């Protein structure tokens, strides 16, 4: 394993990664 | 926004890349604050026209609760000796609503004036009258010695020096009888190294300030986590949701987006919060509604362009949010 | 009024453990599925409870002190008990307070009271058309300077006598924060004879009164001049410290659980 | 300090007072950011090995 929500509300940004899911079951 | 880069950068020369330069927020375009309509107003100026008020430990009080009080009868412009202040004027004080109203009036000596101070010690402060942390008014206060002073003392006041123990926040003792004084009880009479607990004025009107009456009227102010029933002169600036605005809503102020939900609340809860500790749902202290508190859209600034030698073409790109402007 | 009743003695003060008693919602604030902390004066998990018992010739009501605050927790059948009194000298020399239930509403003034040594209610006449109706009152005869007075929202109470092991409960919690008192009632159905059954229930507030009296000591006026009786009640009375809960909320924000640690 | 919400301290105390509180609300948000961002830069070597 919304937490990330709540938290992007006081200033905490969490950005997104460069590499999807998708794209590393694809790699492998 | 390519030059935007060239200051982030610090050169006059971009690589190609991505870069994050600013910081873009959504501002209230306008305030909701919503409450319901007003009782009655407190008697500021009527309390100052009293021939003779109590002493400290005897103040009376006239209950007139639902600030905003009243704003019409103002003598507190350099109408009197002493000017010490806390908290707000009550010019402002039409901005704000506050629960319960309290007025007071007591007559103080020189020294004990820096004695008056919200949730502060001293010896008229805790052993007679202590001012909440929820006073945000003036401390009037007048020269009396043209008056209430007297040849030899005044013995007609009264006011207790001594106390077994300090006194919490809007608490009285009207008891003149003789108790304990110091941390050692003596058992009734005075004697064993303890002290009559009364005192008396010992106003001389030819002696120094410390000696000498001030007459001193201070309205008792309340401020909790209750409803509050008043808002401003005007009320409402009727809500319109979906939009980012400025609110203050059961003494929370913050700026967010309304929108309605389906969260559930017991009758006798006023507001929730989130893990953060921070307002998260609220509910209408006029009318029968249930709010969610939605933060306005903010992020970060991406500048994504060439090289300098390439070309100038910019493309800004807004990280995790949806643009309804452009 | 002045004149206590011959079958009154002093009953001896039994003990009994109350499983989940004590626990209530600390604030307004509303959470779901998340777990809070929070210090405030609070009912100690598997503490002794004083028991006591009311029957037709032995009735004791004795006094306590409300200094580290009170739990009150009171099964009933016909709801015998009609409220409380708060006052330091429970005399007219300074003011009391009163909660008076008529099954009706709640009655909550504030005055100086004349405070006779028995006080009660008459009630008479039960055989034709008995209703359960409230007659005379004994508690004071006159009250003057009321700095206060309250009428609280309408509600429903069983005053119909029955025979056997009590059904009705009401656990009620009277805390003074910086000079205001709040009332917590909650009513479930339980089948109990003696002692506590083992269950859960969470405590909802009533009324918050902004009154700010000193109150160190609260007196007993409840069930029902020396010729009167008593019927069968039984209540108890808690201890509260300032302890610690950690309490679980659901979807709805009801209470599935409490949790205090000072035990194991 | 007094209290932790901004409008609380500016809404009571005065512009020249206010300064102290606000100074102590501000150290104190320094030191416990930078403690968060150094302890992400030492789990990050963690992570990097």
């Amino acid at each position: 394993t919304d937490l990330i929500c709540a938290q992007k509300f006081n200033g905490l940004t969490v950005l997104p990664p460069l590499l999807t899911d998708e794209m590393i079951a694809q790699y492998t | 926004p390519l030059s935007e880069t060239k200051c982030t950068l610090k050169s006059f020369t971009v690589e190609k890349g991505i870069y994050q330069t600013s910081n873009f927020r959504v501002q209230p375009t306008e305030s909701i604050v919503r409450f319901p309509n007003i009782t009655n107003l407190c008697p500021f100026g009527e309390v100052f026209n009293a021939t003779r008020f109590a002493s400290v430990y005897a103040w009376n009080r006239k209950r007139i609760s639902n600030c905003v009080a009243d704003y019409s009868v103002l003598y507190n412009s350099a109408s009197f000796s002493t000017f010490k202040c806390y908290g707000v004027s009550p010019t402002k004080l039409n901005d704000l609503c506050f629960t319960n109203v309290y007025a007071d009036s007591f007559v103080i000596r020189g020294d004990e004036v820096r004695q008056i101070a919200p949730g502060q010690t001293g010896n008229i402060a805790d052993y007679n009258y202590k001012l909440p942390d929820d006073f945000t008014g003036c401390v009037i206060a007048w020269n009396s010695n043209n008056l209430d002073s007297k040849v030899g003392g005044n013995y007609n006041y009264l006011y207790r020096l001594f106390r077994k123990s300090n006194l919490k926040p809007f608490e009285r003792d009207i008891s003149t009888e003789i108790y304990q004084a110091g941390s050692t009880p003596c058992n009734g009479v005075k004697g064993f190294n303890c002290y009559f607990p009364l005192q008396s004025y010992g106003f001389q009107p030819t002696y120094g300030v410390g000696y000498q009456p001030y007459r001193v009227v201070v309205l008792s102010f309340e401020l909790l986590h209750a409803p509050a029933t008043v808002c401003g002169p005007k009320k409402s600036t009727n809500l319109v949701k979906n939009k980012c605005v400025n609110f203050n809503f059961n003494g929370l102020t913050g700026t967010g987006v309304l929108t309605e939900s389906n969260k559930k609340f017991l009758p006798f809860q006023q507001f929730g919060r989130d893990i953060a500790d921070t307002t998260d749902a609220v509910r209408d202290p006029q009318t029968l509604e249930i709010l969610d508190i939605t933060p306005c859209s903010f992020g970060g600034v991406s500048v994504i362009t060439p090289g300098t030698n390439t070309s100038n073409q910019v493309a800004v790109l807004y990280q995790g949010v949806n643009c309804t402007e452009v | 009024q002045c004149v206590n009743f011959t079958t009154r003695t002093q009953l001896p003060p039994a003990y009994t453990n109350s499983f989940t008693r004590g626990v209530y919602y600390p604030d307004k604030v509303f959470r779901s599925s998340v777990l809070h902390s929070t210090q405030d004066l609070f009912l100690p998990f598997f503490s002794n409870v004083t028991w006591f018992h009311a029957i037709h010739k032995r009735f004791a009501n004795p006094v306590l002190p409300f200094n580290d605050g009170v739990y009150f927790a009171s099964t009933e059948k016909s709801n015998i008990i009609r409220g409380w009194i708060f006052g330091t000298t429970l005399d007219s020399k300074t003011q009391s307070l009163l909660i008076v239930n008529n099954a009706t509403n709640v009655v909550i003034k504030v005055c100086e009271f004349q405070f006779c040594n028995d006080p009660f209610l008459g009630v008479y006449y039960h055989k034709n058309n008995k209703s359960w109706m409230e007659s005379e009152f004994r508690v004071y005869s006159s009250a003057n300077n009321c700095t206060f007075e309250y009428v609280s929202q309408p509600f429903l109470m069983d005053l119909e006598g029955k025979q056997g092991n009590f059904k009705n409960l009401r656990e009620f919690v009277f805390k003074n924060i910086d000079g205001y008192f709040k009332i917590y009632s909650k009513h479930t159905p339980i089948n109990l004879v003696r002692g506590l059954p083992q269950g859960f229930s969470a405590l909802e507030p009533l009324v918050d009164l902004p009154i700010g009296i000193n109150i160190t000591r609260f007196q007993t006026l409840h069930i029902s001049s020396s010729g009167w009786t008593a019927g069968a009640a039984a209540y108890y009375v808690g201890y509260l410290q300032p302890r610690t809960f950690l309490l679980k909320y659901n979807e709805n924000g009801t209470i599935t659980d409490a949790v205090d640690c000072a035990l194991d | 300090a007094i209290s932790s919400v901004l409008n609380d301290i500016l809404s009571r105390l005065d512009p020249p007072e206010a300064e102290v509180q606000i100074d102590r609300l501000i150290t104190g948000r320094l030191q416990s950011l930078q403690t968060y961002v150094t302890q992400q830069l030492i789990r990050a070597a963690e992570i990097r090995a």
